[PDB]
């Protein structure tokens, strides 16, 4: 009984990682490629030019 | 044809249309000689499917007012893709199979399969 | 030198390549290709001509044991894993992932459903995460034995960390009783 | 074209012998099922006689004998085959279970169901169907042993739902069964082959109208009772497999 | 070549000759407009032998 | 009058050890399904949001 | 080839390679489409042991090193005589189907089924 509430603060700490590391991964693929295409976006624009 | 220019929906369900009706075709030459009794049910499902809606393709157009004497029928797009997209789900395999000859939409279609 | 045959029933099945395999052969071999190619992949073709071969000789057979039912596994997770979609140019080194992902056995827990999209998962977060390993390929033309276990142990954890998302008329029997009805 | 013609008219003509062959192993074996099936007449009618002249002058009490005085469930159990390419053999059991499966629907009882067989395994595996235990390995070929182990065990099915009332388990501990129904086919004659269904779980007792015992007459009863239920059992397989056959 | 099934089953050298076959609405001109896509990145870096 | 509370915690003990290790297991599937699968979507998302602006611009 | 100049010892084994080739030929067709649970116990045997022996006359040649890896084997006369009576006569069908392709020799053999 005592051993029971061993590894909820486990459950919630890796919780935690999680969630802060993938919000991290979506931003920095978000804006990586967001940027390339702005980038291809740029690229066309001077070919239409 | 192609989902730069139409949407993804549309292209999505003639690619299954495409590939149920292309199975059906490669196994008509063995249920041709056998029949229905040694093929297995995973593929009887698909069987009746395909047939529904083979049989769903029928339409009855305007032109045959001098032939049949009844007037034909048109149907929009958007209410085309939603009826076959129900038909693929497999929500219609209940209803029996003459109620889809020569029907002009789905709400017929439902007026028909319930007059009989 | 060589040639390719396509068809139409193939293309139908859903193969978007349909290329045929069964018949399709080049005479300069694996001589042009890259040698890291050459070491990760070999005698490809002939394991899926008989994984065919099997396909079509037991299609109806009544009892499969242990080995033919993971040869048929296996052939159906490589058979999904080459189709690829129209415009979707590659480079040699997700190629050569790829193939060495889908040859060691290491995507035979998912199922069938969804080994397409995984793949296209897994080639993202190797571009973020460890991404040297690929410049590596680019002056080696090679693979590592470090940069191997490197590979296999992020893919181990990335698979850990990933889940998968799918998986009257009635007749009666009495007895007989000599003793008069009461 | 031509090779592809040549190649189907000897695929289909190979078809054709073997099919022929096939038909020569099913006649082959018709005769071996004939004559074992009918070894077991003596057995089965001599322990009926020693029923009846047992029961004639015996008490009229068991719990095989009266009935659940509420409709909780009914059990049934279902047979099949050990191999394919039967024709509508599974097709017509599936039909008989269906449908009485749907005349038990009546009195909204929820029913539950045994099953013997790979064919039928795999079909209500399929389907949304709960399975308790399958046996399957001996249709081909069955004994006594198989049959006597079914029987037991729907015995003790059956004993263990005396004091079921609503969810409770009682005195039992699990919930039990009131009722049982056994779907199989028969051999009419060599082309009339139909499934039939039958309920044999409470025994009842007609008069017709119009010895001496060592043992306490009801241990007599309730040993042979059981002995009855198996023989039963044990006849109806080797009826099976004849009409599958 | 951009395709993976070509190089992973036939791979293609300089100075080799590859044929290919088959019917209508298969999609053969794909496969050589992917190729001369491609190519771009490898005419990016300036080197002659590239 | 010592003697039926024994069965009755060991009972209790027995089962409450898979009872909270399942609890806990579906509680961490949970929570990684769901962070999986809102940064799937912020990325599909904002994904299409820069091909919208892309085009636009 | 014939028994008046070499000995009868390849006369019969090619005979008996020979029939249980012609026959497999005629057994396919039947093993492809019906299935192999309706063959009896005699055809069976024999379509396993055509099965080996189809298997194990594939061999590596040196000019394949350019394409595979594996370098080729040469065997002599004698004991692929003694390995194909072994094979012929029926004490071999133990071996697994991957176990007979591609084998440089009778140790070869007995290598890679240690292998698996
Ligand atoms: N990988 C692919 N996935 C999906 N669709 C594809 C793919 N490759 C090609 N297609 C489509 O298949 C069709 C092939 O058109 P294409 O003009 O290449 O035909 P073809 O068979 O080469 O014939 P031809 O050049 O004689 O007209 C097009 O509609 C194209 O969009
Ligand atoms: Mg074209």
């Amino acid at each position: 009984l005592a051993d029971a509430d061993a590894m909820h603060a486990k459950a919630l700490a890796d919780a935690k990682a999680e969630s802060e590391k993938v919000t991290e991964e979506a931003k920095q693929d978000s804006e990586r490629i967001a940027a390339q295409l702005s980038e291809q976006a740029g690229s066309e624009a001077e070919r239409i030019k | 044809l192609d989902p730069a220019i139409v949407g993804d929906e549309h292209y999505r369900v003639a690619q299954e249309v495409i590939r149920i009706l292309q199975r059906y075709k490669d196994l008509q030459d063995i249920i041709a000689i056998l029949g229905i009794d040694e093929l297995s049910e995973e593929d009887k499902q698909l069987v009746n499917r395909a047939r529904r809606i083979e049989r769903f393709l029928s339409q009855n157009m305007m032109a045959a007012e001098q032939f049949t004497g009844q007037p034909g029928s048109t149907v929009p797009l958007k209410e085309t893709i939603e009826a076959f997209d129900k038909l693929t789900k497999g929500e219609f395999d209940h209803l029996p199979e003459q109620a889809f000859f020569l029907i002009g939409g789905l709400d017929d279609l439902a007026k028909k399969a319930e007059s009989l | 030198d060589g040639q390719c045959f396509l068809e139409s029933d193939l293309f139908n099945q859903g193969v978007r390549p349909a290329i045929n395999v069964g018949v399709s052969v080049s005479r300069v071999g694996g001589a042009a290709q890259i040698k890291a190619m050459k070491e990760v992949a070999g005698s490809l073709r002939l394991d899926l001509s008989q994984y065919r071969e099997l396909e079509a000789f037991a299609a109806f057979a009544s009892d499969l044991d242990a080995a033919s039912k993971a040869q048929l596994d296996r052939g159906a997770r490589l058979v999904e894993l080459l189709k690829q979609p129209q415009y979707s140019p590659l480079a040699v080194e997700e190629q050569v992932v790829a193939i060495f992902l889908g040859t060691q056995g290491h995507l035979d827990s998912v199922p069938v459903e969804d080994v397409q999209r995984f793949e296209s998962e897994l080639l993202e977060h190797v571009k973020a995460s460890h991404s040297d390993i690929f410049d590596g390929i680019r002056e080696t033309k090679k693979l590592s034995e470090e940069a191997e276990e490197k590979l296999v142990s992020v893919i181990n954890e990335f698979k850990k960390g990933f889940q998968a998302s799918d998986g009257e008329d009635l007749e009666k029997e009495s007895v007989k009783v000599r003793k008069p009805a009461p | 074209t031509l090779r592809e013609l040549r190649g189907r008219i000897r695929s289909a003509g190979s078809i054709k012998k073997i099919t022929k062959a096939q038909e020569l192993i099913a006649t082959s074996r018709i005769a071996k099922a004939q004559a074992r099936v009918e070894a077991a007449r003596p057995y089965a009618a001599e322990i009926t006689n020693m029923l009846t002249e047992l029961a004639g002058a015996s008490a009229l009490d068991h719990p095989l004998l009266v009935e659940r005085k509420q409709p909780k469930r009914a059990g049934v159990l279902v047979v099949s085959s050990d191999r394919g390419l039967c024709g509508a053999y599974n097709a017509n059991v599936l039909r008989r279970a269906e449908e009485l499966f749907s005349l038990l629907r009546d009195e909204g009882k929820d029913p539950v169901l045994y099953v013997v067989g790979r064919k039928a395994l795999g079909y209500f595996s399929f389907r949304q169907r709960t399975v308790v235990e399958s046996w399957t390995g001996f249709s081909e070929r069955p004994t006594y042993e198989n049959a006597r182990e079914i029987a037991d065990t729907l015995v003790n099915a059956f004993m263990a739902g005396a004091d079921d009332e609503g969810d409770d388990a009682g005195a039992d501990g699990i919930l039990g069964v009131d009722e049982l129904h056994i779907v199989f086919t028969e051999f009419r004659s060599m082309l009339s082959q139909t499934a039939v269904a039958r309920r044999a779980a409470p025994m009842e007792v007609e008069y017709v109208g119009e010895y001496s015992f060592e043992p306490d007459p009801e241990t007599l009863f309730d040993a042979l009772l059981p002995r009855y239920i198996a023989t039963r059992v044990y006849a109806a397989l080797l009826e099976a497999a004849a009409s599958e056959s | 070549t951009g395709i993976k099934a070509i190089d992973a089953m036939t791979p293609i050298g300089r100075g080799q000759r590859q044929l290919i076959i088959g019917d209508r609405k298969t999609g053969k001109t794909a496969v050589c407009v992917d190729t001369i896509l491609n190519q771009r990145e490898a005419w990016l870096t300036g080197d002659p032998k590239q | 009058a010592e003697r039926e509370a024994m069965l009755a915690k060991t009972a209790a003990d027995n089962r409450k050890s898979a009872e909270q290790v399942a609890a806990a297991q579906a509680d961490y599937e949970k929570e990684m399904a769901e962070a999986r699968a809102q940064a799937s979507a912020l990325r599909d998302e904002a994904r299409a949001a820069g091909r919208s602006v892309v085009d636009e611009k």
